[PDB]
């Protein structure tokens, strides 16, 4: 049994590929392979084109007061 | 999942047509790795003896001021992989 | 409290028989509850459209099978709240 | 019903057909003629059986159809399953997974068997009564008792927890004839002495019974484990080696592993733990090996773990593969100096007729004497293999016309229907332009 | 199946009961001697008592070699394995050429396994232990049977089972109203969900509720499974379904063909022999068809000697349209069919001859019938004359363009003018070669 | 603006320029001259569109600059995007990962399109309340803009809901047949004004209509895509990476049989297409030998080839 | 995206222990909310290789990959 | 004791033996003669150390056994360990793991180094007492001059628990990382003397290849030891080059161009040469030094003849240094240097005979005969090598000429004669 090899390097080397978020764009807008197994054709084709939010709806919901509390169930 | 095999998929029951397509004889002619290990137990006990002359841990990377997120990420990845895979490596215990 | 598994050789010239012995009646009841057969649920029907029920409004617990039936049920519940208070 | 093994080219060869003095009989064990070559093969077989000289090479050389592979199969059948016999083709060493030297090493080490003989205590008896008491709920110590019976004994055994678990896993019931190995605790059921209770349902058709074992309960039996050097190398190369024994995919085994295994096998041999069973590697059509493979053979035969190597080739002075050098048998002279050559002479008329008779006997085909004469004439004119094929073809033609004995008319019919190489080449010359290239 | 391929009209060899070949039958025209030889070979395959026999179909291109092999395949039927293969397929990036050939050899040997699967279906109505009036040991309760009541669409049956099944019942969590099946050959209880009659419209479970089983409580059937030795070999070399780390690695890693060892193949052979002796399985030796055998190299040809000399090998049919060509992998060695003389000594050669103009016309008519094309007598004669020059393939390939052109022109049959126009539009090999020779300067290379 | 498709060597070609009688116009749809060649291309195009005959091969031969690739692009344009048109060069079959014959088989199977049609019942709504008593039994409340109901959950449904971390305000769809749950989005409330959002969260409107819905999906896939999907456990990843390897012939036979079964059941339709190999003279003799017998299958597309060699 | 990177401890807490294996970083200078409008050039090959293999993934197959 | 570095073929070369004007000395630093080649090598060394011009290539060409590799090794020795000096053979670029162009790219990037200076706090001392309680803990460390008790944090407590540390061990701790390495026990290494906590300046020279491999993938540094680099993407390499340029502009790092030596360059094929033609045109290209003894020879991979087996397009970018054959005086001086290296004492008559043998056959043959004669002298209990021992080893071991003559005498007995 031998001790392992301790390979020492400059601390700056480990940050060579790192790019600050304010210096890089979002690469998730081109992620096609990430959608497989998670996103369905229904969501892309039928649901989202119909039930996308609009600025008007978002503003209306944000500005409107809180909804009334949900009524308690009643055995009727 | 078992496409084009003598072993049939997990048929829900006799109501499914796959239940009456495959035979147990074909299943018994295919041995999983665990069955192979159980089949070669005496051979493994008697004939597995070769040891490496030297044994070393993997090389370690040391930096004076490393990114403080790399080590916790590697530790978490190793922990998750070990928790998911170590139970499956128990059959190879005698070989190791 | 133990469960005894017993296999014997008894004349029939011989046949094999297996027995399971429970030390206490609690274990026997636990392993063999002798549950009665379940009951078939009553096929509920929508009071508004008389079609077979497919939904169940949580507030009123009234099954329904149509969006119009749901609206009518909610209107009736609102009227009941207004009247009774 | 037909087994997986059917009538092949050499299905009639049961051995070299020699006597005690290694004098070849004229027709015995399928072999006919080739007296000198069979005597040499018998000498080589005795050398193999003695198993004292490592790395001996024999070359069976002769014209096509002279019985080189027949002699090799006769040697293999005379050796028996106890001695390893690895038969490969020369083309098989060219592999995309491993080097040629690695393939040759694996072929050599598949021809050496390591045998480990040990004595173990064995309990074999009829289960009379088995009782297992386990806690109803939670972890606890199972307690059990087992009664085993022979024709002259019956003992009641107190069972431990692990033996209880083994018996539960094997689902041992009353009337099962079971074998228990005391050391490893392995339990093997080998039959039922009698049926189960009839009142039970969903049990299936009861099979035949097995007579109860006699003698003492706890006997001592000799267990023999035999593996080849290649199997040891593969299972020691990596953890997944046991799977590599079947999937191939062994890659290239490190030389360190093989050196360690050689040392350990030598230690076992010195200590009497294991015995080495040298065998034979038979490379058919050895002329397909290239110069590098031959150079590796040159020094690989100098090891003490090398088996007897038997090669067959029908080449004259031919270019060695990978070079531009003409050499006898397609083999470099350096390797040809390390090997004894066994020549096969061509067959006469009577030898051909006797081979045809043996083939007909093997294929259960009845043929007339005139048909035998015509077939022997065709075989002498064309080739032996063509006559051998016409045997079955004429059998089928005769059976088609509701006959019982193959006549000359059937042989003429199959001679017209199926062509040899010579007549095919003539007909191709007659229509040379119609064929594509040259 | 609905699409019409080049050999869609070949329904077998047109042989009389006496083996003589009819002039036109089963979609084949002419080639009487080759058809008779192929019938003898079919009888040889059906006899199932010969291994490693080889047949070479030798003749000029476009003479029915592939058609004859497919006719043999039709004669044998789907029960007999038939593994087509081209010579170019031995060159693989994963396994060696000899391994590809051995795998195809094992693909050609089939195995038919017959077993009876007896099962008991039903909805569990009753679960009652059968106690004994004399408890063993004095204390507690002992049980000797467990009565299980199974209910189906058209019956209800009770099964007095072994007491040991109580553990399987508890492990499977089987209760009343659940649908289960019990296998006689194993004595195990499997819960295939709960009956659908106890499900309400407000439940959201997907695989929990199952319909009440149809038919009788006791269902038994004979299962016939057809497998090949290569299927078992592959299933044992790279097993799928284990829960160990090696199976996970196999699933993760890219699948790759491997060089199956002789040890595994010997084990498979032993298992097959055991099954045959037990009566479970019946061996079905088939045919390996290696088209374009001339594309094999010298290593493949050399390996084929040992492959054919084996007692497990199938009956191999070769086909080559080459003349005195140079063997691939060798430097300036010429052999009569591109095949070394050592392998030619191991084969029976079947010669296919060229077709007379009448036979070409018959084949064109048959192909037109197969393609659903009505052709006039004059158009058929003109197309046969076109086939006298050029080749037969050109004539049989002008039928569908001519049919399309006629349909566009508004006619339900091919006339001579349509064939002439198609001949003008499309050139054959010889005319194109003449054009190329006349303008070799303007072309490339 | 400048899109990714710009003026190329064949951007001016929109079709073969033929009339209803397949008579080529002198200059139509961007093609000039080559009257006989264009008429032949139109005949081949009608043969492709009919789809009755399998494995037909046409070679466009001629001097360089005579319009062979022009005619191939015209055929591709005239043929609809529905019908597959795999255009490869001869050099592309020499791969370091798979053999030449495997490359040709994959090219053949990429040229046959299979249009699938699956109809599935789903439940679609916004989650109002999830109550689970103790992971044994629970209730789920879903709502639309016009409906609201409560459902009784089992063990597997509860496990699936806990695995996907479905909570209040989430708009989800549940497949009735399989029970799989996919989350479409979450509704927007006054309390959900996040300053930072996860990479997968998105806000959608509450669905309208009825809670039970039928989902119909129609897509065109090739035989090669089904082969790659069923080659390994996550074979759909190889449809992106291309690390397919050599697919086993047994898998291909199984997939052909399964596709025939779908076609009989009405769940799929076959659209045979065109395989265009440009500069075929780069193919080796082995590749030509394989092509000889590959065209003889009943699942072989139309093979159009183009060479300028003498 | 919601990505979080913990880039060390604040240097105001550097003296909370006499010996810890921590990387202490100065407090950021600007505002908590930082906005920057950037123009970054990518090539089609970058998107191809970005979509050739999956990234992340808590499944066992992804981790082993 | 026998260490790994024994006496090799160039062990006596310690430099180029030049003065301040790059004028070579007749015998200095193990080098004898070849004044012109050594002066050219010194000029090339000055060019290397200046570090301004990138991708300059020099070819050392000459007859076999004319000091080409000696000149290269002397150039490597004259440069310190600070400047990278990658020495490969032409055969090494032919790999099954990567392409030839990838192998040459890795060879180039191994020759350019990035020197980064950073400051770290290092605690080195002897453990007195370690206390851990259920997390909080205390650690007491001592030197020969001071003792201290530390209040430990969670991460350092975990690090000290992972690496078993007990009283009496002498350990060093990297404060920022917790990297604890036990360097012995004291009551064997003496306890440290001075201050317990020291701020140290650590300087690392990291090659571009090392940066690429470390940043290629997670745990990618392992490929620096086991090959397995594959073919690194050009995007990663371009990003690393850009980041290194940013560091150089910002002062965070300094570039140290080095030397790539390809002995027996003639083994490269036309593809590798064409790649080198443009790889030398980058601003990150190192100095390329090649050696070959070929005359007008076929370029590997082609059928063309060219002066060195190198295509003329590459030769036009090279400066060629020609090595001349050695004289009798130079041969005798080289033999004396080799004898001093091997600790062998010879008589002057033995030296004269050996010089005649070396001139007649080869310098390397005489160098080889030196050790054989020393062994023969030691066999007969002698202390100084005589002419008789040299003649004995001359008879025992043949050269190429006499071996060829004897083989031609029995040419039929050998195998595959042309
Ligand atoms: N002396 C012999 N006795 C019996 N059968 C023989 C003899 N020689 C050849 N045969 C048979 O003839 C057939 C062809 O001979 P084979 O050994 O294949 O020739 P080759 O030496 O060219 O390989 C084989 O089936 C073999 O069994
Ligand atoms: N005797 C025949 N009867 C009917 N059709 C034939 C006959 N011979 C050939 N054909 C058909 O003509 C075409 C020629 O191909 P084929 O002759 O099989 O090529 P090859 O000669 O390479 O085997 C095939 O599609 C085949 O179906
Ligand atoms: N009939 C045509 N009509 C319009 N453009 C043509 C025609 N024939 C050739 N071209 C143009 O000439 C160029 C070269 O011809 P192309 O068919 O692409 O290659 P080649 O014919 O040499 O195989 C193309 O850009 C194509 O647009
Ligand atoms: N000028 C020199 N000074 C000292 N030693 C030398 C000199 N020239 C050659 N040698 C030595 O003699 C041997 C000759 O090898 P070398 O000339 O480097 O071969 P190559 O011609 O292949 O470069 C080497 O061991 C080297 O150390
Ligand atoms: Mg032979
Ligand atoms: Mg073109
Ligand atoms: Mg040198």
């Amino acid at each position: 049994i031998t001790p392992g090899i301790c390979f020492s390097t400059a601390s700056l080397v480990l940050r060579a590929t790192d790019v600050h978020p304010l210096q890089r764009i979002d690469m998730g807008r081109f992620d096609l392979i990430g959608l497989e197994g998670r996103v369905s054709r229904y969501e892309a084709d039928t649901f989202l084109p119909r039930h996308r939010l609009s600025r008007r709806v978002l503003l209306e919901v944000a500005t409107a007061p809180d909804p009334p509390p949900r009524p308690k169930p009643v055995k009727m | 999942q078992p496409v084009a095999s003598p072993i049939g998929p997990r048929s829900p029951g006799p109501s499914h047509p796959t239940f009456w397509t495959y035979t147990e004889a074909a299943h018994r002619a295919v041995l999983f790795p665990q069955q192979r290990l159980d089949q070669l137990s005496e051979i493994i006990e008697r004939f597995i003896f070769v040891m490496p002359p030297v044994e070393a841990p993997p090389p370690s990377l040391h930096a004076c001021h490393p990114p403080p997120w790399l080590a916790p990420r590697q530790a978490a990845f190793q922990e998750q992989l070990a928790s998911e895979l170590w139970p499956r490596a128990r059959p190879l215990h005698r070989i190791v | 409290p133990i469960i005894t598994y017993h296999s014997v050789t008894v004349p029939l010239a011989r046949c094999s028989r297996t027995f399971i012995t429970f030390s206490d009646d609690a274990t026997f009841e636990e392993w063999f509850p002798q549950g009665r057969p379940p009951k078939v649920p009553v096929r509920e029907v929508c009071p508004v459209t008389h079609r077979p029920a497919l939904y169940r409004d949580p507030v009123t617990d009234i099954p329904y099978a149509t969006a119009r039936a749901f609206k009518i049920i909610r209107e009736a519940y609102k009227k009941y709240i207004t009247a009774h208070g | 019903v037909t087994r997986i093994e059917r009538i092949g080219a050499h299905s009639h060869i049961r051995g070299l057909g020699l006597d005690d003095a290694l004098e070849p009989r004229q027709a015995s064990q399928g072999m006919v003629g080739q007296l000198a070559a069979r005597r040499a093969a018998g000498v080589v077989l005795e050398m193999i059986r003695e198993g004292k000289i490592a790395g001996r090479a024999v070359l069976i050389a002769g014209q096509p159809g002279t019985g080189k592979t027949a002699i090799a199969m006769g040697m293999a059948q005379a050796l028996g399953p106890d001695t390893p016999f690895t038969a490969i083709a020369g083309s098989e060493i060219f592999s995309l997974e491993m080097s040629k030297t690695e393939a040759l090493t694996q072929a050599f080490r598949r021809s050496i068997g390591v045998r480990i003989k040990e004595e173990t205590e064995i309990i074999e008896g009829e289960v009379v009564e088995i009782q297992i008491d386990r806690p109803a709920t939670g972890t606890g110590s199972k307690v059990g008792k087992l009664t085993l019976k022979t024709t002259e004994m019956e003992t009641i055994y107190d069972l431990g927890t692990k033996m209880i678990e083994s018996l539960t896993k094997d689902k041992v019931q009353a009337g099962d004839v079971i074998t228990i190995d005391k050391a490893t605790g392995k339990i093997s059921k080998l039959g039922r002495s009698f049926t189960r209770a009839r009142d039970y349902d969903a049990m299936g058709s009861q099979t035949k019974f097995v007579q109860c074992p006699d003698g003492e309960l706890q006997k001592r039996k000799e267990v023999v484990h035999t593996v080849s050097l290649h199997e040891i190398d593969v299972i020691n190369s990596r953890t997944q080696g046991f799977l590599a024994l079947f999937s191939g995919d062994t890659g290239e085994i490190k030389s360190e592993v093989r050196e360690q295994i050689n040392a350990k096998v030598a230690e076992w041999r010195e200590e009497g733990k294991a015995e080495i069973i040298p065998g034979v590697l038979f490379i058919d059509e050895v002329h397909m090996l290239d110069i590098e493979s031959f150079s590796f053979l040159n020094r690989a035969l100098e090891s003490d773990m090398a088996p007897v190597l038997i090669m067959a080739t029908n080449r004259g002075i031919t270019r060695i593969r990978g070079t531009s050098y003409q050499s006898p048998h397609g083999i470099p002279i350096d390797l040809l100096d390390r090997l004894l050559i066994v020549s096969t002479t061509p067959y006469s008329e009577k030898d051909t007729k006797q081979i045809l008779r043996i083939r007909c006997e093997e294929e259960d085909v009845e043929m007339s004497e005139d048909a035998y004469t015509v077939l022997t004439r065709i075989g002498l004119e064309t080739s032996l293999r063509y006559a051998i094929q016409l045997i079955t073809a004429a059998s089928l033609v005769c059976r088609k016309r509701k006959g019982t004995e193959v006549q000359v008319d059937d042989i003429k019919r199959v001679y017209s229907l199926f062509l040899d190489e010579s007549r095919s080449t003539q007909y191709m010359k007659e229509y040379q332009d119609a064929f594509l290239f040259n | 199946t609905q699409r019409i391929a080049s050999h869609s009209h070949v329904k077998g060899l047109g042989l009389d009961e006496s083996g003589l070949a009819k002039q036109a039958a089963s979609g084949l025209v002419g080639q009487e001697n080759a058809r008779e030889a192929c019938g003898v070979i079919v009888e040889l395959i059906k006899s199932k008592k010969m291994a490693g026999r080889a047949v070479l179909l030798a003749g000029p291109p476009g003479t029915g070699k592939t058609a004859l092999a497919l006719a043999i395949a039709q004669e044998l039927g789907s029960k007999v394995p038939f593994c087509p293969m081209v010579g170019s397929e031995v060159y693989s990036t994963e396994i060696k050429k000899t391994e590809v050939l051995m795998e195809n050899f094992r693909r050609a040997i089939g195995l038919r396994i017959k077993e009876t699967k007896e099962v008991y279906e039903g909805e569990v109505t009753e679960l009652t232990p059968c106690e004994t009036e004399n408890p063993m040991g004095g204390y507690g309760k002992t049980i000797s049977h467990v009565i299980i009541g199974l209910k189906t669409a058209k019956g209800t049956k009770q099964l007095k089972l072994d007491p040991s099944i109580f553990e399987s019942l508890q492990k499977e969590r089987v209760e009343a109203g659940d649908v289960i099946y019990i296998e006689a050959n194993s004595g195990a209880v499997k819960r295939q969900g709960r009956c659908d009659t106890y499900a309400t419209e407000f439940d959201l479970e997907a695989e929990e509720y199952v319909p009440l089983p149809k038919g009788d409580v006791h269902k038994k059937k004979e299962i016939i499974q057809d497998v090949t030795l290569h299927d078992l070999d592959v299933a044992n070399a790279r097993p799928q379904g284990g829960q160990d780390i090696l199976s996970m690695m196999g699933q993760l890693m890219k699948p790759k063909k491997t060089e199956i060892t002789d040890k595994l193949r010997g084990e498979i052979n032993k298992v097959v022999n055991k099954y045959i002796d037990q009566g479970i399985a019946e061996l079905v030796p088939g045919v390996l068809f290696v088209d374009e055998v001339h594309m094999l190299d010298i290593e493949c040809f050399t390996y084929l000697h040992r492959a054919l000399e084996s007692s497990i090998a199938p009956i191999v049919i070769f086909a080559s349209n080459r003349g005195n060509c140079v063997i691939r992998g060798t430097e300036d060695i010429t052999s009569p069919h591109g095949i070394p003389l050592d392998l030619l000594d191991r084969v029976m050669i079947i010669r296919t001859m060229l077709y007379t103009p009448q036979e070409m016309k018959q084949i064109i008519k048959i192909r037109a019938q197969t393609e659903g094309i009505n052709i006039s007598e004059e158009a058929l004669n003109h197309l046969g004359e076109i086939g006298t020059k050029t080749t037969l393939r050109y004539s049989v390939q002008l039928l569908t363009p001519a049919n399309l052109l006629a349909k566009i022109n508004g006619k339900d049959s091919i006339e001579k003018e349509h064939v002439e126009e198609i001949s003008e539009l499309f050139y054959d090999a010889k005319s194109s070669a003449k054009i190329l020779a006349d303008q070799q300067d303007k072309y490339m290379k």
